[PDB]
C-alpha cells in the first residue's frame, strides 16, 4: 500500500467507518490528465481526487453542511496517509444525529452510487447509478 | 427479504396514498385561487398557444398562471427536484439559458412577465411544457 | 525519518549457508535441517542507520549450478549482492570469486557486493585463510566478514556495512 | 480478429474525454429503468448509446444523442428485449455495437 | 445487503410528505411582515416600491378569499374582484364606489382615500371574520383591536397600541405597525383556520 486514504479526523486508521463507508463506487483513468472520482458512501457524494493536485483537489459533489476539504497527505513511515480534513464532515461509528439520511443529499436524493462513470458525446459528462433503480446526470 | 420488501411497498404506497388525494385537492381545489386546469393542457406537441393565455386571462389570470412554481414548492414537502427549477416568488418570471460551468446568470433566455421577450419567449415556453408533459406522461404511466 | 528500498542477492554454492545466513537476519532464527532452495526465495528485513530505514527486498537464491542461468534474471537491478562461501570449503571460495567475477561483468556498476566467509563457527576445519579472503575483497572493493548463521556471528553487521555503502 | 463481430455484428471506435478535473459537475437529468435495481449499466462508444436493465431481466436502452436533442428521453425507454430470466451480468462488444448478456440459469446470448 | 438507505427513503419521504397544511408562507422581517416574499409596509426612512406593495396587496386579497373559503365564513359587506397586483374590494356598505386597493395614481393622489375606504371595508370584515370563528370558541381569544373607521389596527397585552390604516402622507408609525400588527392577526387567523380546515 504505497498509499492509504482515510476519511478519519485520526490520522492513523481508527475504525470509524459505518458499513456504507466500505461500500462505494469508484472510477479512474490511466490516461485524459490523470484523474479520480470517488463515491464516498457514509457521506453519499462524490469526492475528486486529482493526481495531478491532491492538495488542490476540489471535489465535483457538494455537501449540506460544510463541503471545503483541506486534503493535505501526512507521512507516518510505511504509508503517505492523506488527511482529508473536509470541514465540519459530520459523521463517525454511530447514530449522534436524529435522522442524516434521504434528505441530505446535493440535489438528487438517492440511495448510494452503486455505479458512476463520464461520458462525453459532446462535452463530458457523467452518470450517477444509485441502488434504487434510479440515475442521476450531471455536466 | 420478503419482510423487509413488504415492509418497504407498504410505506411506499400507504405514504403516496396519503398526500395523493392532497396533491389531486392541490390542483382540485380553486376555492382559494380561481382558474385551476386539473391535469389537461392544450401545450401537448403544441410549443406556442393563445387559448386563455392573453385572451381569457385579462392580466391577472396572465400573473395568476405563473405561480405554478408554488405547486412545484407544495410538491416539496416530500423533498426532491423537478425538469425546470420550482421555485415560487409570487408572480413574476424570466427563464435561464444553460447551466454546467456558468459564472453568471441566464435568466434573460426569455422574459415571461413582459411580452417583449417574445423571440426568446417562442424558445424558453418550451422548457416549462417539457416539466409539465414528463409530469403528465408519469400520471399516465 | 525516510525510508530507501534496494534489492539484495545472494549468490553462492549450494549448501555455503545463503538461507541460514538470511534467516538469521530476517528471523533471528537457525535450523541445523535447513532445505536446500528450489529456485529462488524472497525475503525481507530492515535496517536503521542515520535515521534512514534501509530495507532489503532479499533474492535468496538457489546455488546448484542447473540454476546458474536464472542468476541474471534476480541480480538484474540488484544495487546490492552477498556471495557466500564456505570457510571450510577453498572451492566454494573459487566458485565465489566466479560470481564475483559475473557480477562485474554482468551487474548493474553500482552494485556494492559483500563477501561471506560463513560457517566460521567452525573454524578449526578452516581450508580458507582470512587474509586471503581478505585481499581478494579489498582488491575488489568488495565488503568481508566472515559471519556464522549458527552463531549469528556478523550476520546484522554485514548487512549493516552494506547499507552504509549504498546511496541513501 | 473478427470472425464472429463481422457474421452479424456492428462495429464502432472508443471516445476518451479531455481532463475533467477543471468542471464542475450540476445535476442536468433524472431518470430509471424500473423500480428494480440496475442489473447492470452499459454505455456504447458509438453515440454513448445508453444500455441499462431491471433487475427483473427487463432491458432499457437510451440514445445519448436523441437526449442532446429532442431532450424527451428520460421520460421513456428507446429499446428493451426480453431476456426471460435474472440478468447475473452485462458487457459490451470491445469494438461493436453488440452487447452480451448473462442470466441466473447460466444461459447467455 | 441492501435495505438501509431504502429504510431511509420510505422514512423519509412519508415523514416529509406529510407536511402540506397551509397556503402563502409569512416571515418577518426588519419592521414588515414579508408575504411569500413581497414586502408589505413601506417605511417612514424609505417607501417600498409600489409594484412589491401592490403585488403584496395581491397576494393578501388571494390569501383571504382562501381562507374565508376554508372556514366557511364569507364576506357579506364586500364583493372580491382580484385583478393581481392591482386588485379590488367591492364593499357593498360603500356600494362598491372605490374599490382599488393598488395605491400610486397622481402626485396630488397621496392625500387620495381609494386604499383608505377598501381598508376600512377590510378591517370590518377583519371583525366580521373574528366574530365567524369567535362562534366556534376554537383555538383562540381575541387579542387583536382596530379602529377601521379612523383606519386602525391595535394589538392587546404589552403594548395596547393602534396605529392607522392610512398614511395621510408618509407611511411612517402608521401604516407600517398597523400591517404588521395586522400580518400578526392574520398569521394566528390562518393557524386557527388551517386549524378548522383540517379538523
Ligand atoms: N556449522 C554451520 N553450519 C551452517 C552454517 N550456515 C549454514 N549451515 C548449514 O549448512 C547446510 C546448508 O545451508 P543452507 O542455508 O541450506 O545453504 P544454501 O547456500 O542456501 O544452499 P542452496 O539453497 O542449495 O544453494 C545446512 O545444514 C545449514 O544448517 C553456519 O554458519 N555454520
Ligand atoms: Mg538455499
Amino acid at each position: 500500500r504505497r498509499f492509504t486514504l482515510w476519511a478519519s479526523s485520526a490520522p492513523p486508521l481508527s475504525e470509524l467507518q459505518p458499513s456504507p463507508h466500505s461500500v462505494h463506487g469508484i472510477y479512474c483513468s490511466p490516461a485524459d490528465g490523470n484523474p479520480i472520482l470517488l463515491t464516498a458512501g457514509s457521506d453519499m457524494k462524490i469526492r475528486f481526487w486529482d493526481l495531478a493536485y491532491p492538495e488542490r483537489s476540489y471535489v465535483v459533489a457538494g455537501s449540506t453542511s460544510s463541503p471545503s476539504v483541506s486534503y493535505y497527505r501526512k507521512i507516518i513511515e510505511g504509508t503517505e496517509v492523506v488527511q482529508e480534513i473536509q470541514n465540519k464532515q459530520k459523521v463517525g461509528p454511530s447514530d449522534d444525529t436524529p435522522r442524516r439520511g434521504p434528505e441530505s443529499l446535493p440535489v438528487g436524493h438517492h440511495d448510494i452510487i452503486t455505479d458512476v462513470a463520464t461520458f462525453q458525446t459532446t462535452q463530458g459528462f457523467i452518470v450517477t447509478a444509485s441502488r434504487d433503480g434510479i440515475v442521476k446526470v450531471w455536466k | 427479504t420478503a419482510k423487509r420488501e413488504l415492509f418497504l411497498k407498504t410505506n411506499a404506497q400507504l405514504t403516496i396514498r396519503c398526500r395523493q388525494l392532497l396533491s389531486e385537492l392541490s390542483y382540485i381545489y380553486p376555492i382559494d385561487l380561481n382558474e385551476h386546469k386539473d391535469y389537461f393542457v392544450c401545450g401537448v406537441k403544441l410549443p406556442n398557444s393563445e387559448d386563455f393565455q392573453a385572451k381569457d386571462d385579462g392580466s391577472i389570470a396572465v400573473a395568476l398562471g405563473y405561480t405554478a412554481h408554488l405547486v412545484s414548492m407544495i410538491s416539496f414537502f416530500l423533498q426532491v427536484p423537478l425538469r425546470y427549477p420550482i421555485i415560487h416568488k409570487g408572480s413574476r418570471s424570466t427563464i435561464k439559458d444553460n447551466i454546467n460551468d456558468k459564472l453568471t446568470e441566464k435568466e434573460r433566455e426569455f422574459p415571461l412577465y413582459p411580452k417583449g421577450g417574445e423571440k426568446l419567449q417562442f424558445d424558453y415556453g418550451v422548457y416549462l411544457l417539457n416539466k409539465n408533459i414528463a409530469q403528465l406522461r408519469y400520471q399516465h404511466g | 525519518n525516510k525510508i530507501s528500498q534496494f534489492k539484495l542477492v545472494l549468490l553462492g554454492e549450494s549448501a555455503v549457508g545463503k538461507s541460514s545466513l538470511v534467516l538469521r537476519f530476517v528471523k533471528g532464527q537457525f535450523h541445523e535441517f535447513q532445505e536446500s532452495t528450489i529456485g529462488a526465495a524472497f525475503l525481507t528485513q530492515t535496517v536503521s542507520l542515520d535515521d534512514t530505514t534501509v530495507k532489503f527486498e532479499i533474492w535468496d537464491t538457489a546455488g546448484l549450478e542447473r540454476y546458474h542461468s536464472l542468476a541474471p534474471m534476480y541480480y538484474r537491478g540488484a544495487q546490492a549482492a552477498i556471495v557466500v562461501y564456505d570457510i571450510t570449503n577453498e572451492e566454494s571460495f573459487a566458485r565465489a570469486k566466479n560470481w564475483v567475477k559475473e557480477l562485474q561483468r554482468q551487474a548493474s556498476p553500482n552494485i556494492v557486493i559483500a563477501l561471506s566467509g560463513n560457517k566460521a563457527d567452525l573454524a578449526n576445519k578452516r581450508a580458507v585463510d582470512f587474509q586471503e579472503a581478505q585481499s581478494y575483497a579489498d582488491d575488489n572493493s568488495l565488503l568481508f566478514m566472515e559471519t556464522s548463521a549458527k552463531t549469528s556471528m556478523n550476520v546484522n553487521e554485514i548487512f549493516m556495512a552494506i547499507a552504509k555503502k549504498l546511496p541513501k | 480478429r473478427i470472425a464472429k463481430q463481422m457474421m452479424e455484428n456492428a462495429e464502432w471506435e472508443s471516445k476518451p474525454p479531455p481532463p475533467g478535473w477543471r468542471p464542475k459537475g450540476l445535476l442536468v437529468a433524472h431518470l430509471h429503468e424500473h423500480k428494480s435495481a440496475v442489473n447492470r449499466i452499459r454505455v456504447s462508444d458509438e453515440h454513448s448509446l445508453f444500455a441499462t436493465c431491471s433487475n427483473d431481466g427487463t432491458v432499457k436502452i437510451w440514445n445519448s444523442q436523441k437526449m442532446e436533442g429532442k431532450t424527451t428521453t428520460t421520460r421513456s425507454i428507446l429499446t428493451y428485449s426480453r431476456i426471460g430470466g435474472r440478468v447475473k451480468t452485462l458487457t459490451f462488444c470491445q469494438g461493436s455495437h453488440y452487447l452480451a448478456i448473462a442470466s441466473d440459469n447460466g444461459a447467455v446470448q | 445487503e441492501n435495505q438501509m438507505r431504502y429504510a431511509q427513503t420510505q422514512l423519509d419521504k412519508l415523514k416529509k410528505t406529510n407536511v402540506f397544511n397551509a397556503t402563502f408562507h409569512i416571515w418577518h422581517s426588519g419592521q414588515f411582515g414579508t408575504i411569500n416574499n413581497f414586502r408589505l409596509g413601506r417605511l417612514p426612512s424609505v417607501p417600498v416600491e409600489w409594484n412589491e406593495i401592490n403585488a403584496a396587496w395581491g397576494q393578501t386579497v388571494l390569501l383571504l378569499h382562501a381562507l374565508a373559503n376554508k372556514m366557511g365564513l364569507k364576506f357579506q359587506r364586500y364583493r372580491l374582484v382580484p385583478y393581481g397586483n392591482h386588485s379590488y374590494l367591492e364593499s357593498l356598505t360603500d356600494k362598491s364606489k372605490e374599490l382599488p386597493l393598488y395605491c400610486s395614481g397622481g402626485l396630488r393622489f397621496f392625500w387620495d382615500n381609494k386604499f383608505d375606504h377598501a381598508m376600512v371595508a377590510f378591517l370590518d370584515c377583519v371583525q366580521q371574520f373574528k366574530e365567524e370563528v369567535e362562534k366556534g370558541e376554537t383555538r383562540f381569544c381575541l387579542p387583536y383591536r382596530m379602529d377601521v373607521e379612523k383606519g386602525k389596527i391595535e394589538d392587546t397585552g404589552g403594548s395596547g397600541g393602534s396605529y392607522s390604516i392610512k398614511t395621510q402622507f408618509n407611511s411612517e408609525e402608521q401604516w407600517t405597525k398597523a400591517l404588521k400588527f395586522m400580518l400578526t392577526n392574520l398569521k394566528w387567523g390562518l393557524a386557527w383556520v388551517s386549524s378548522q380546515f383540517y379538523n
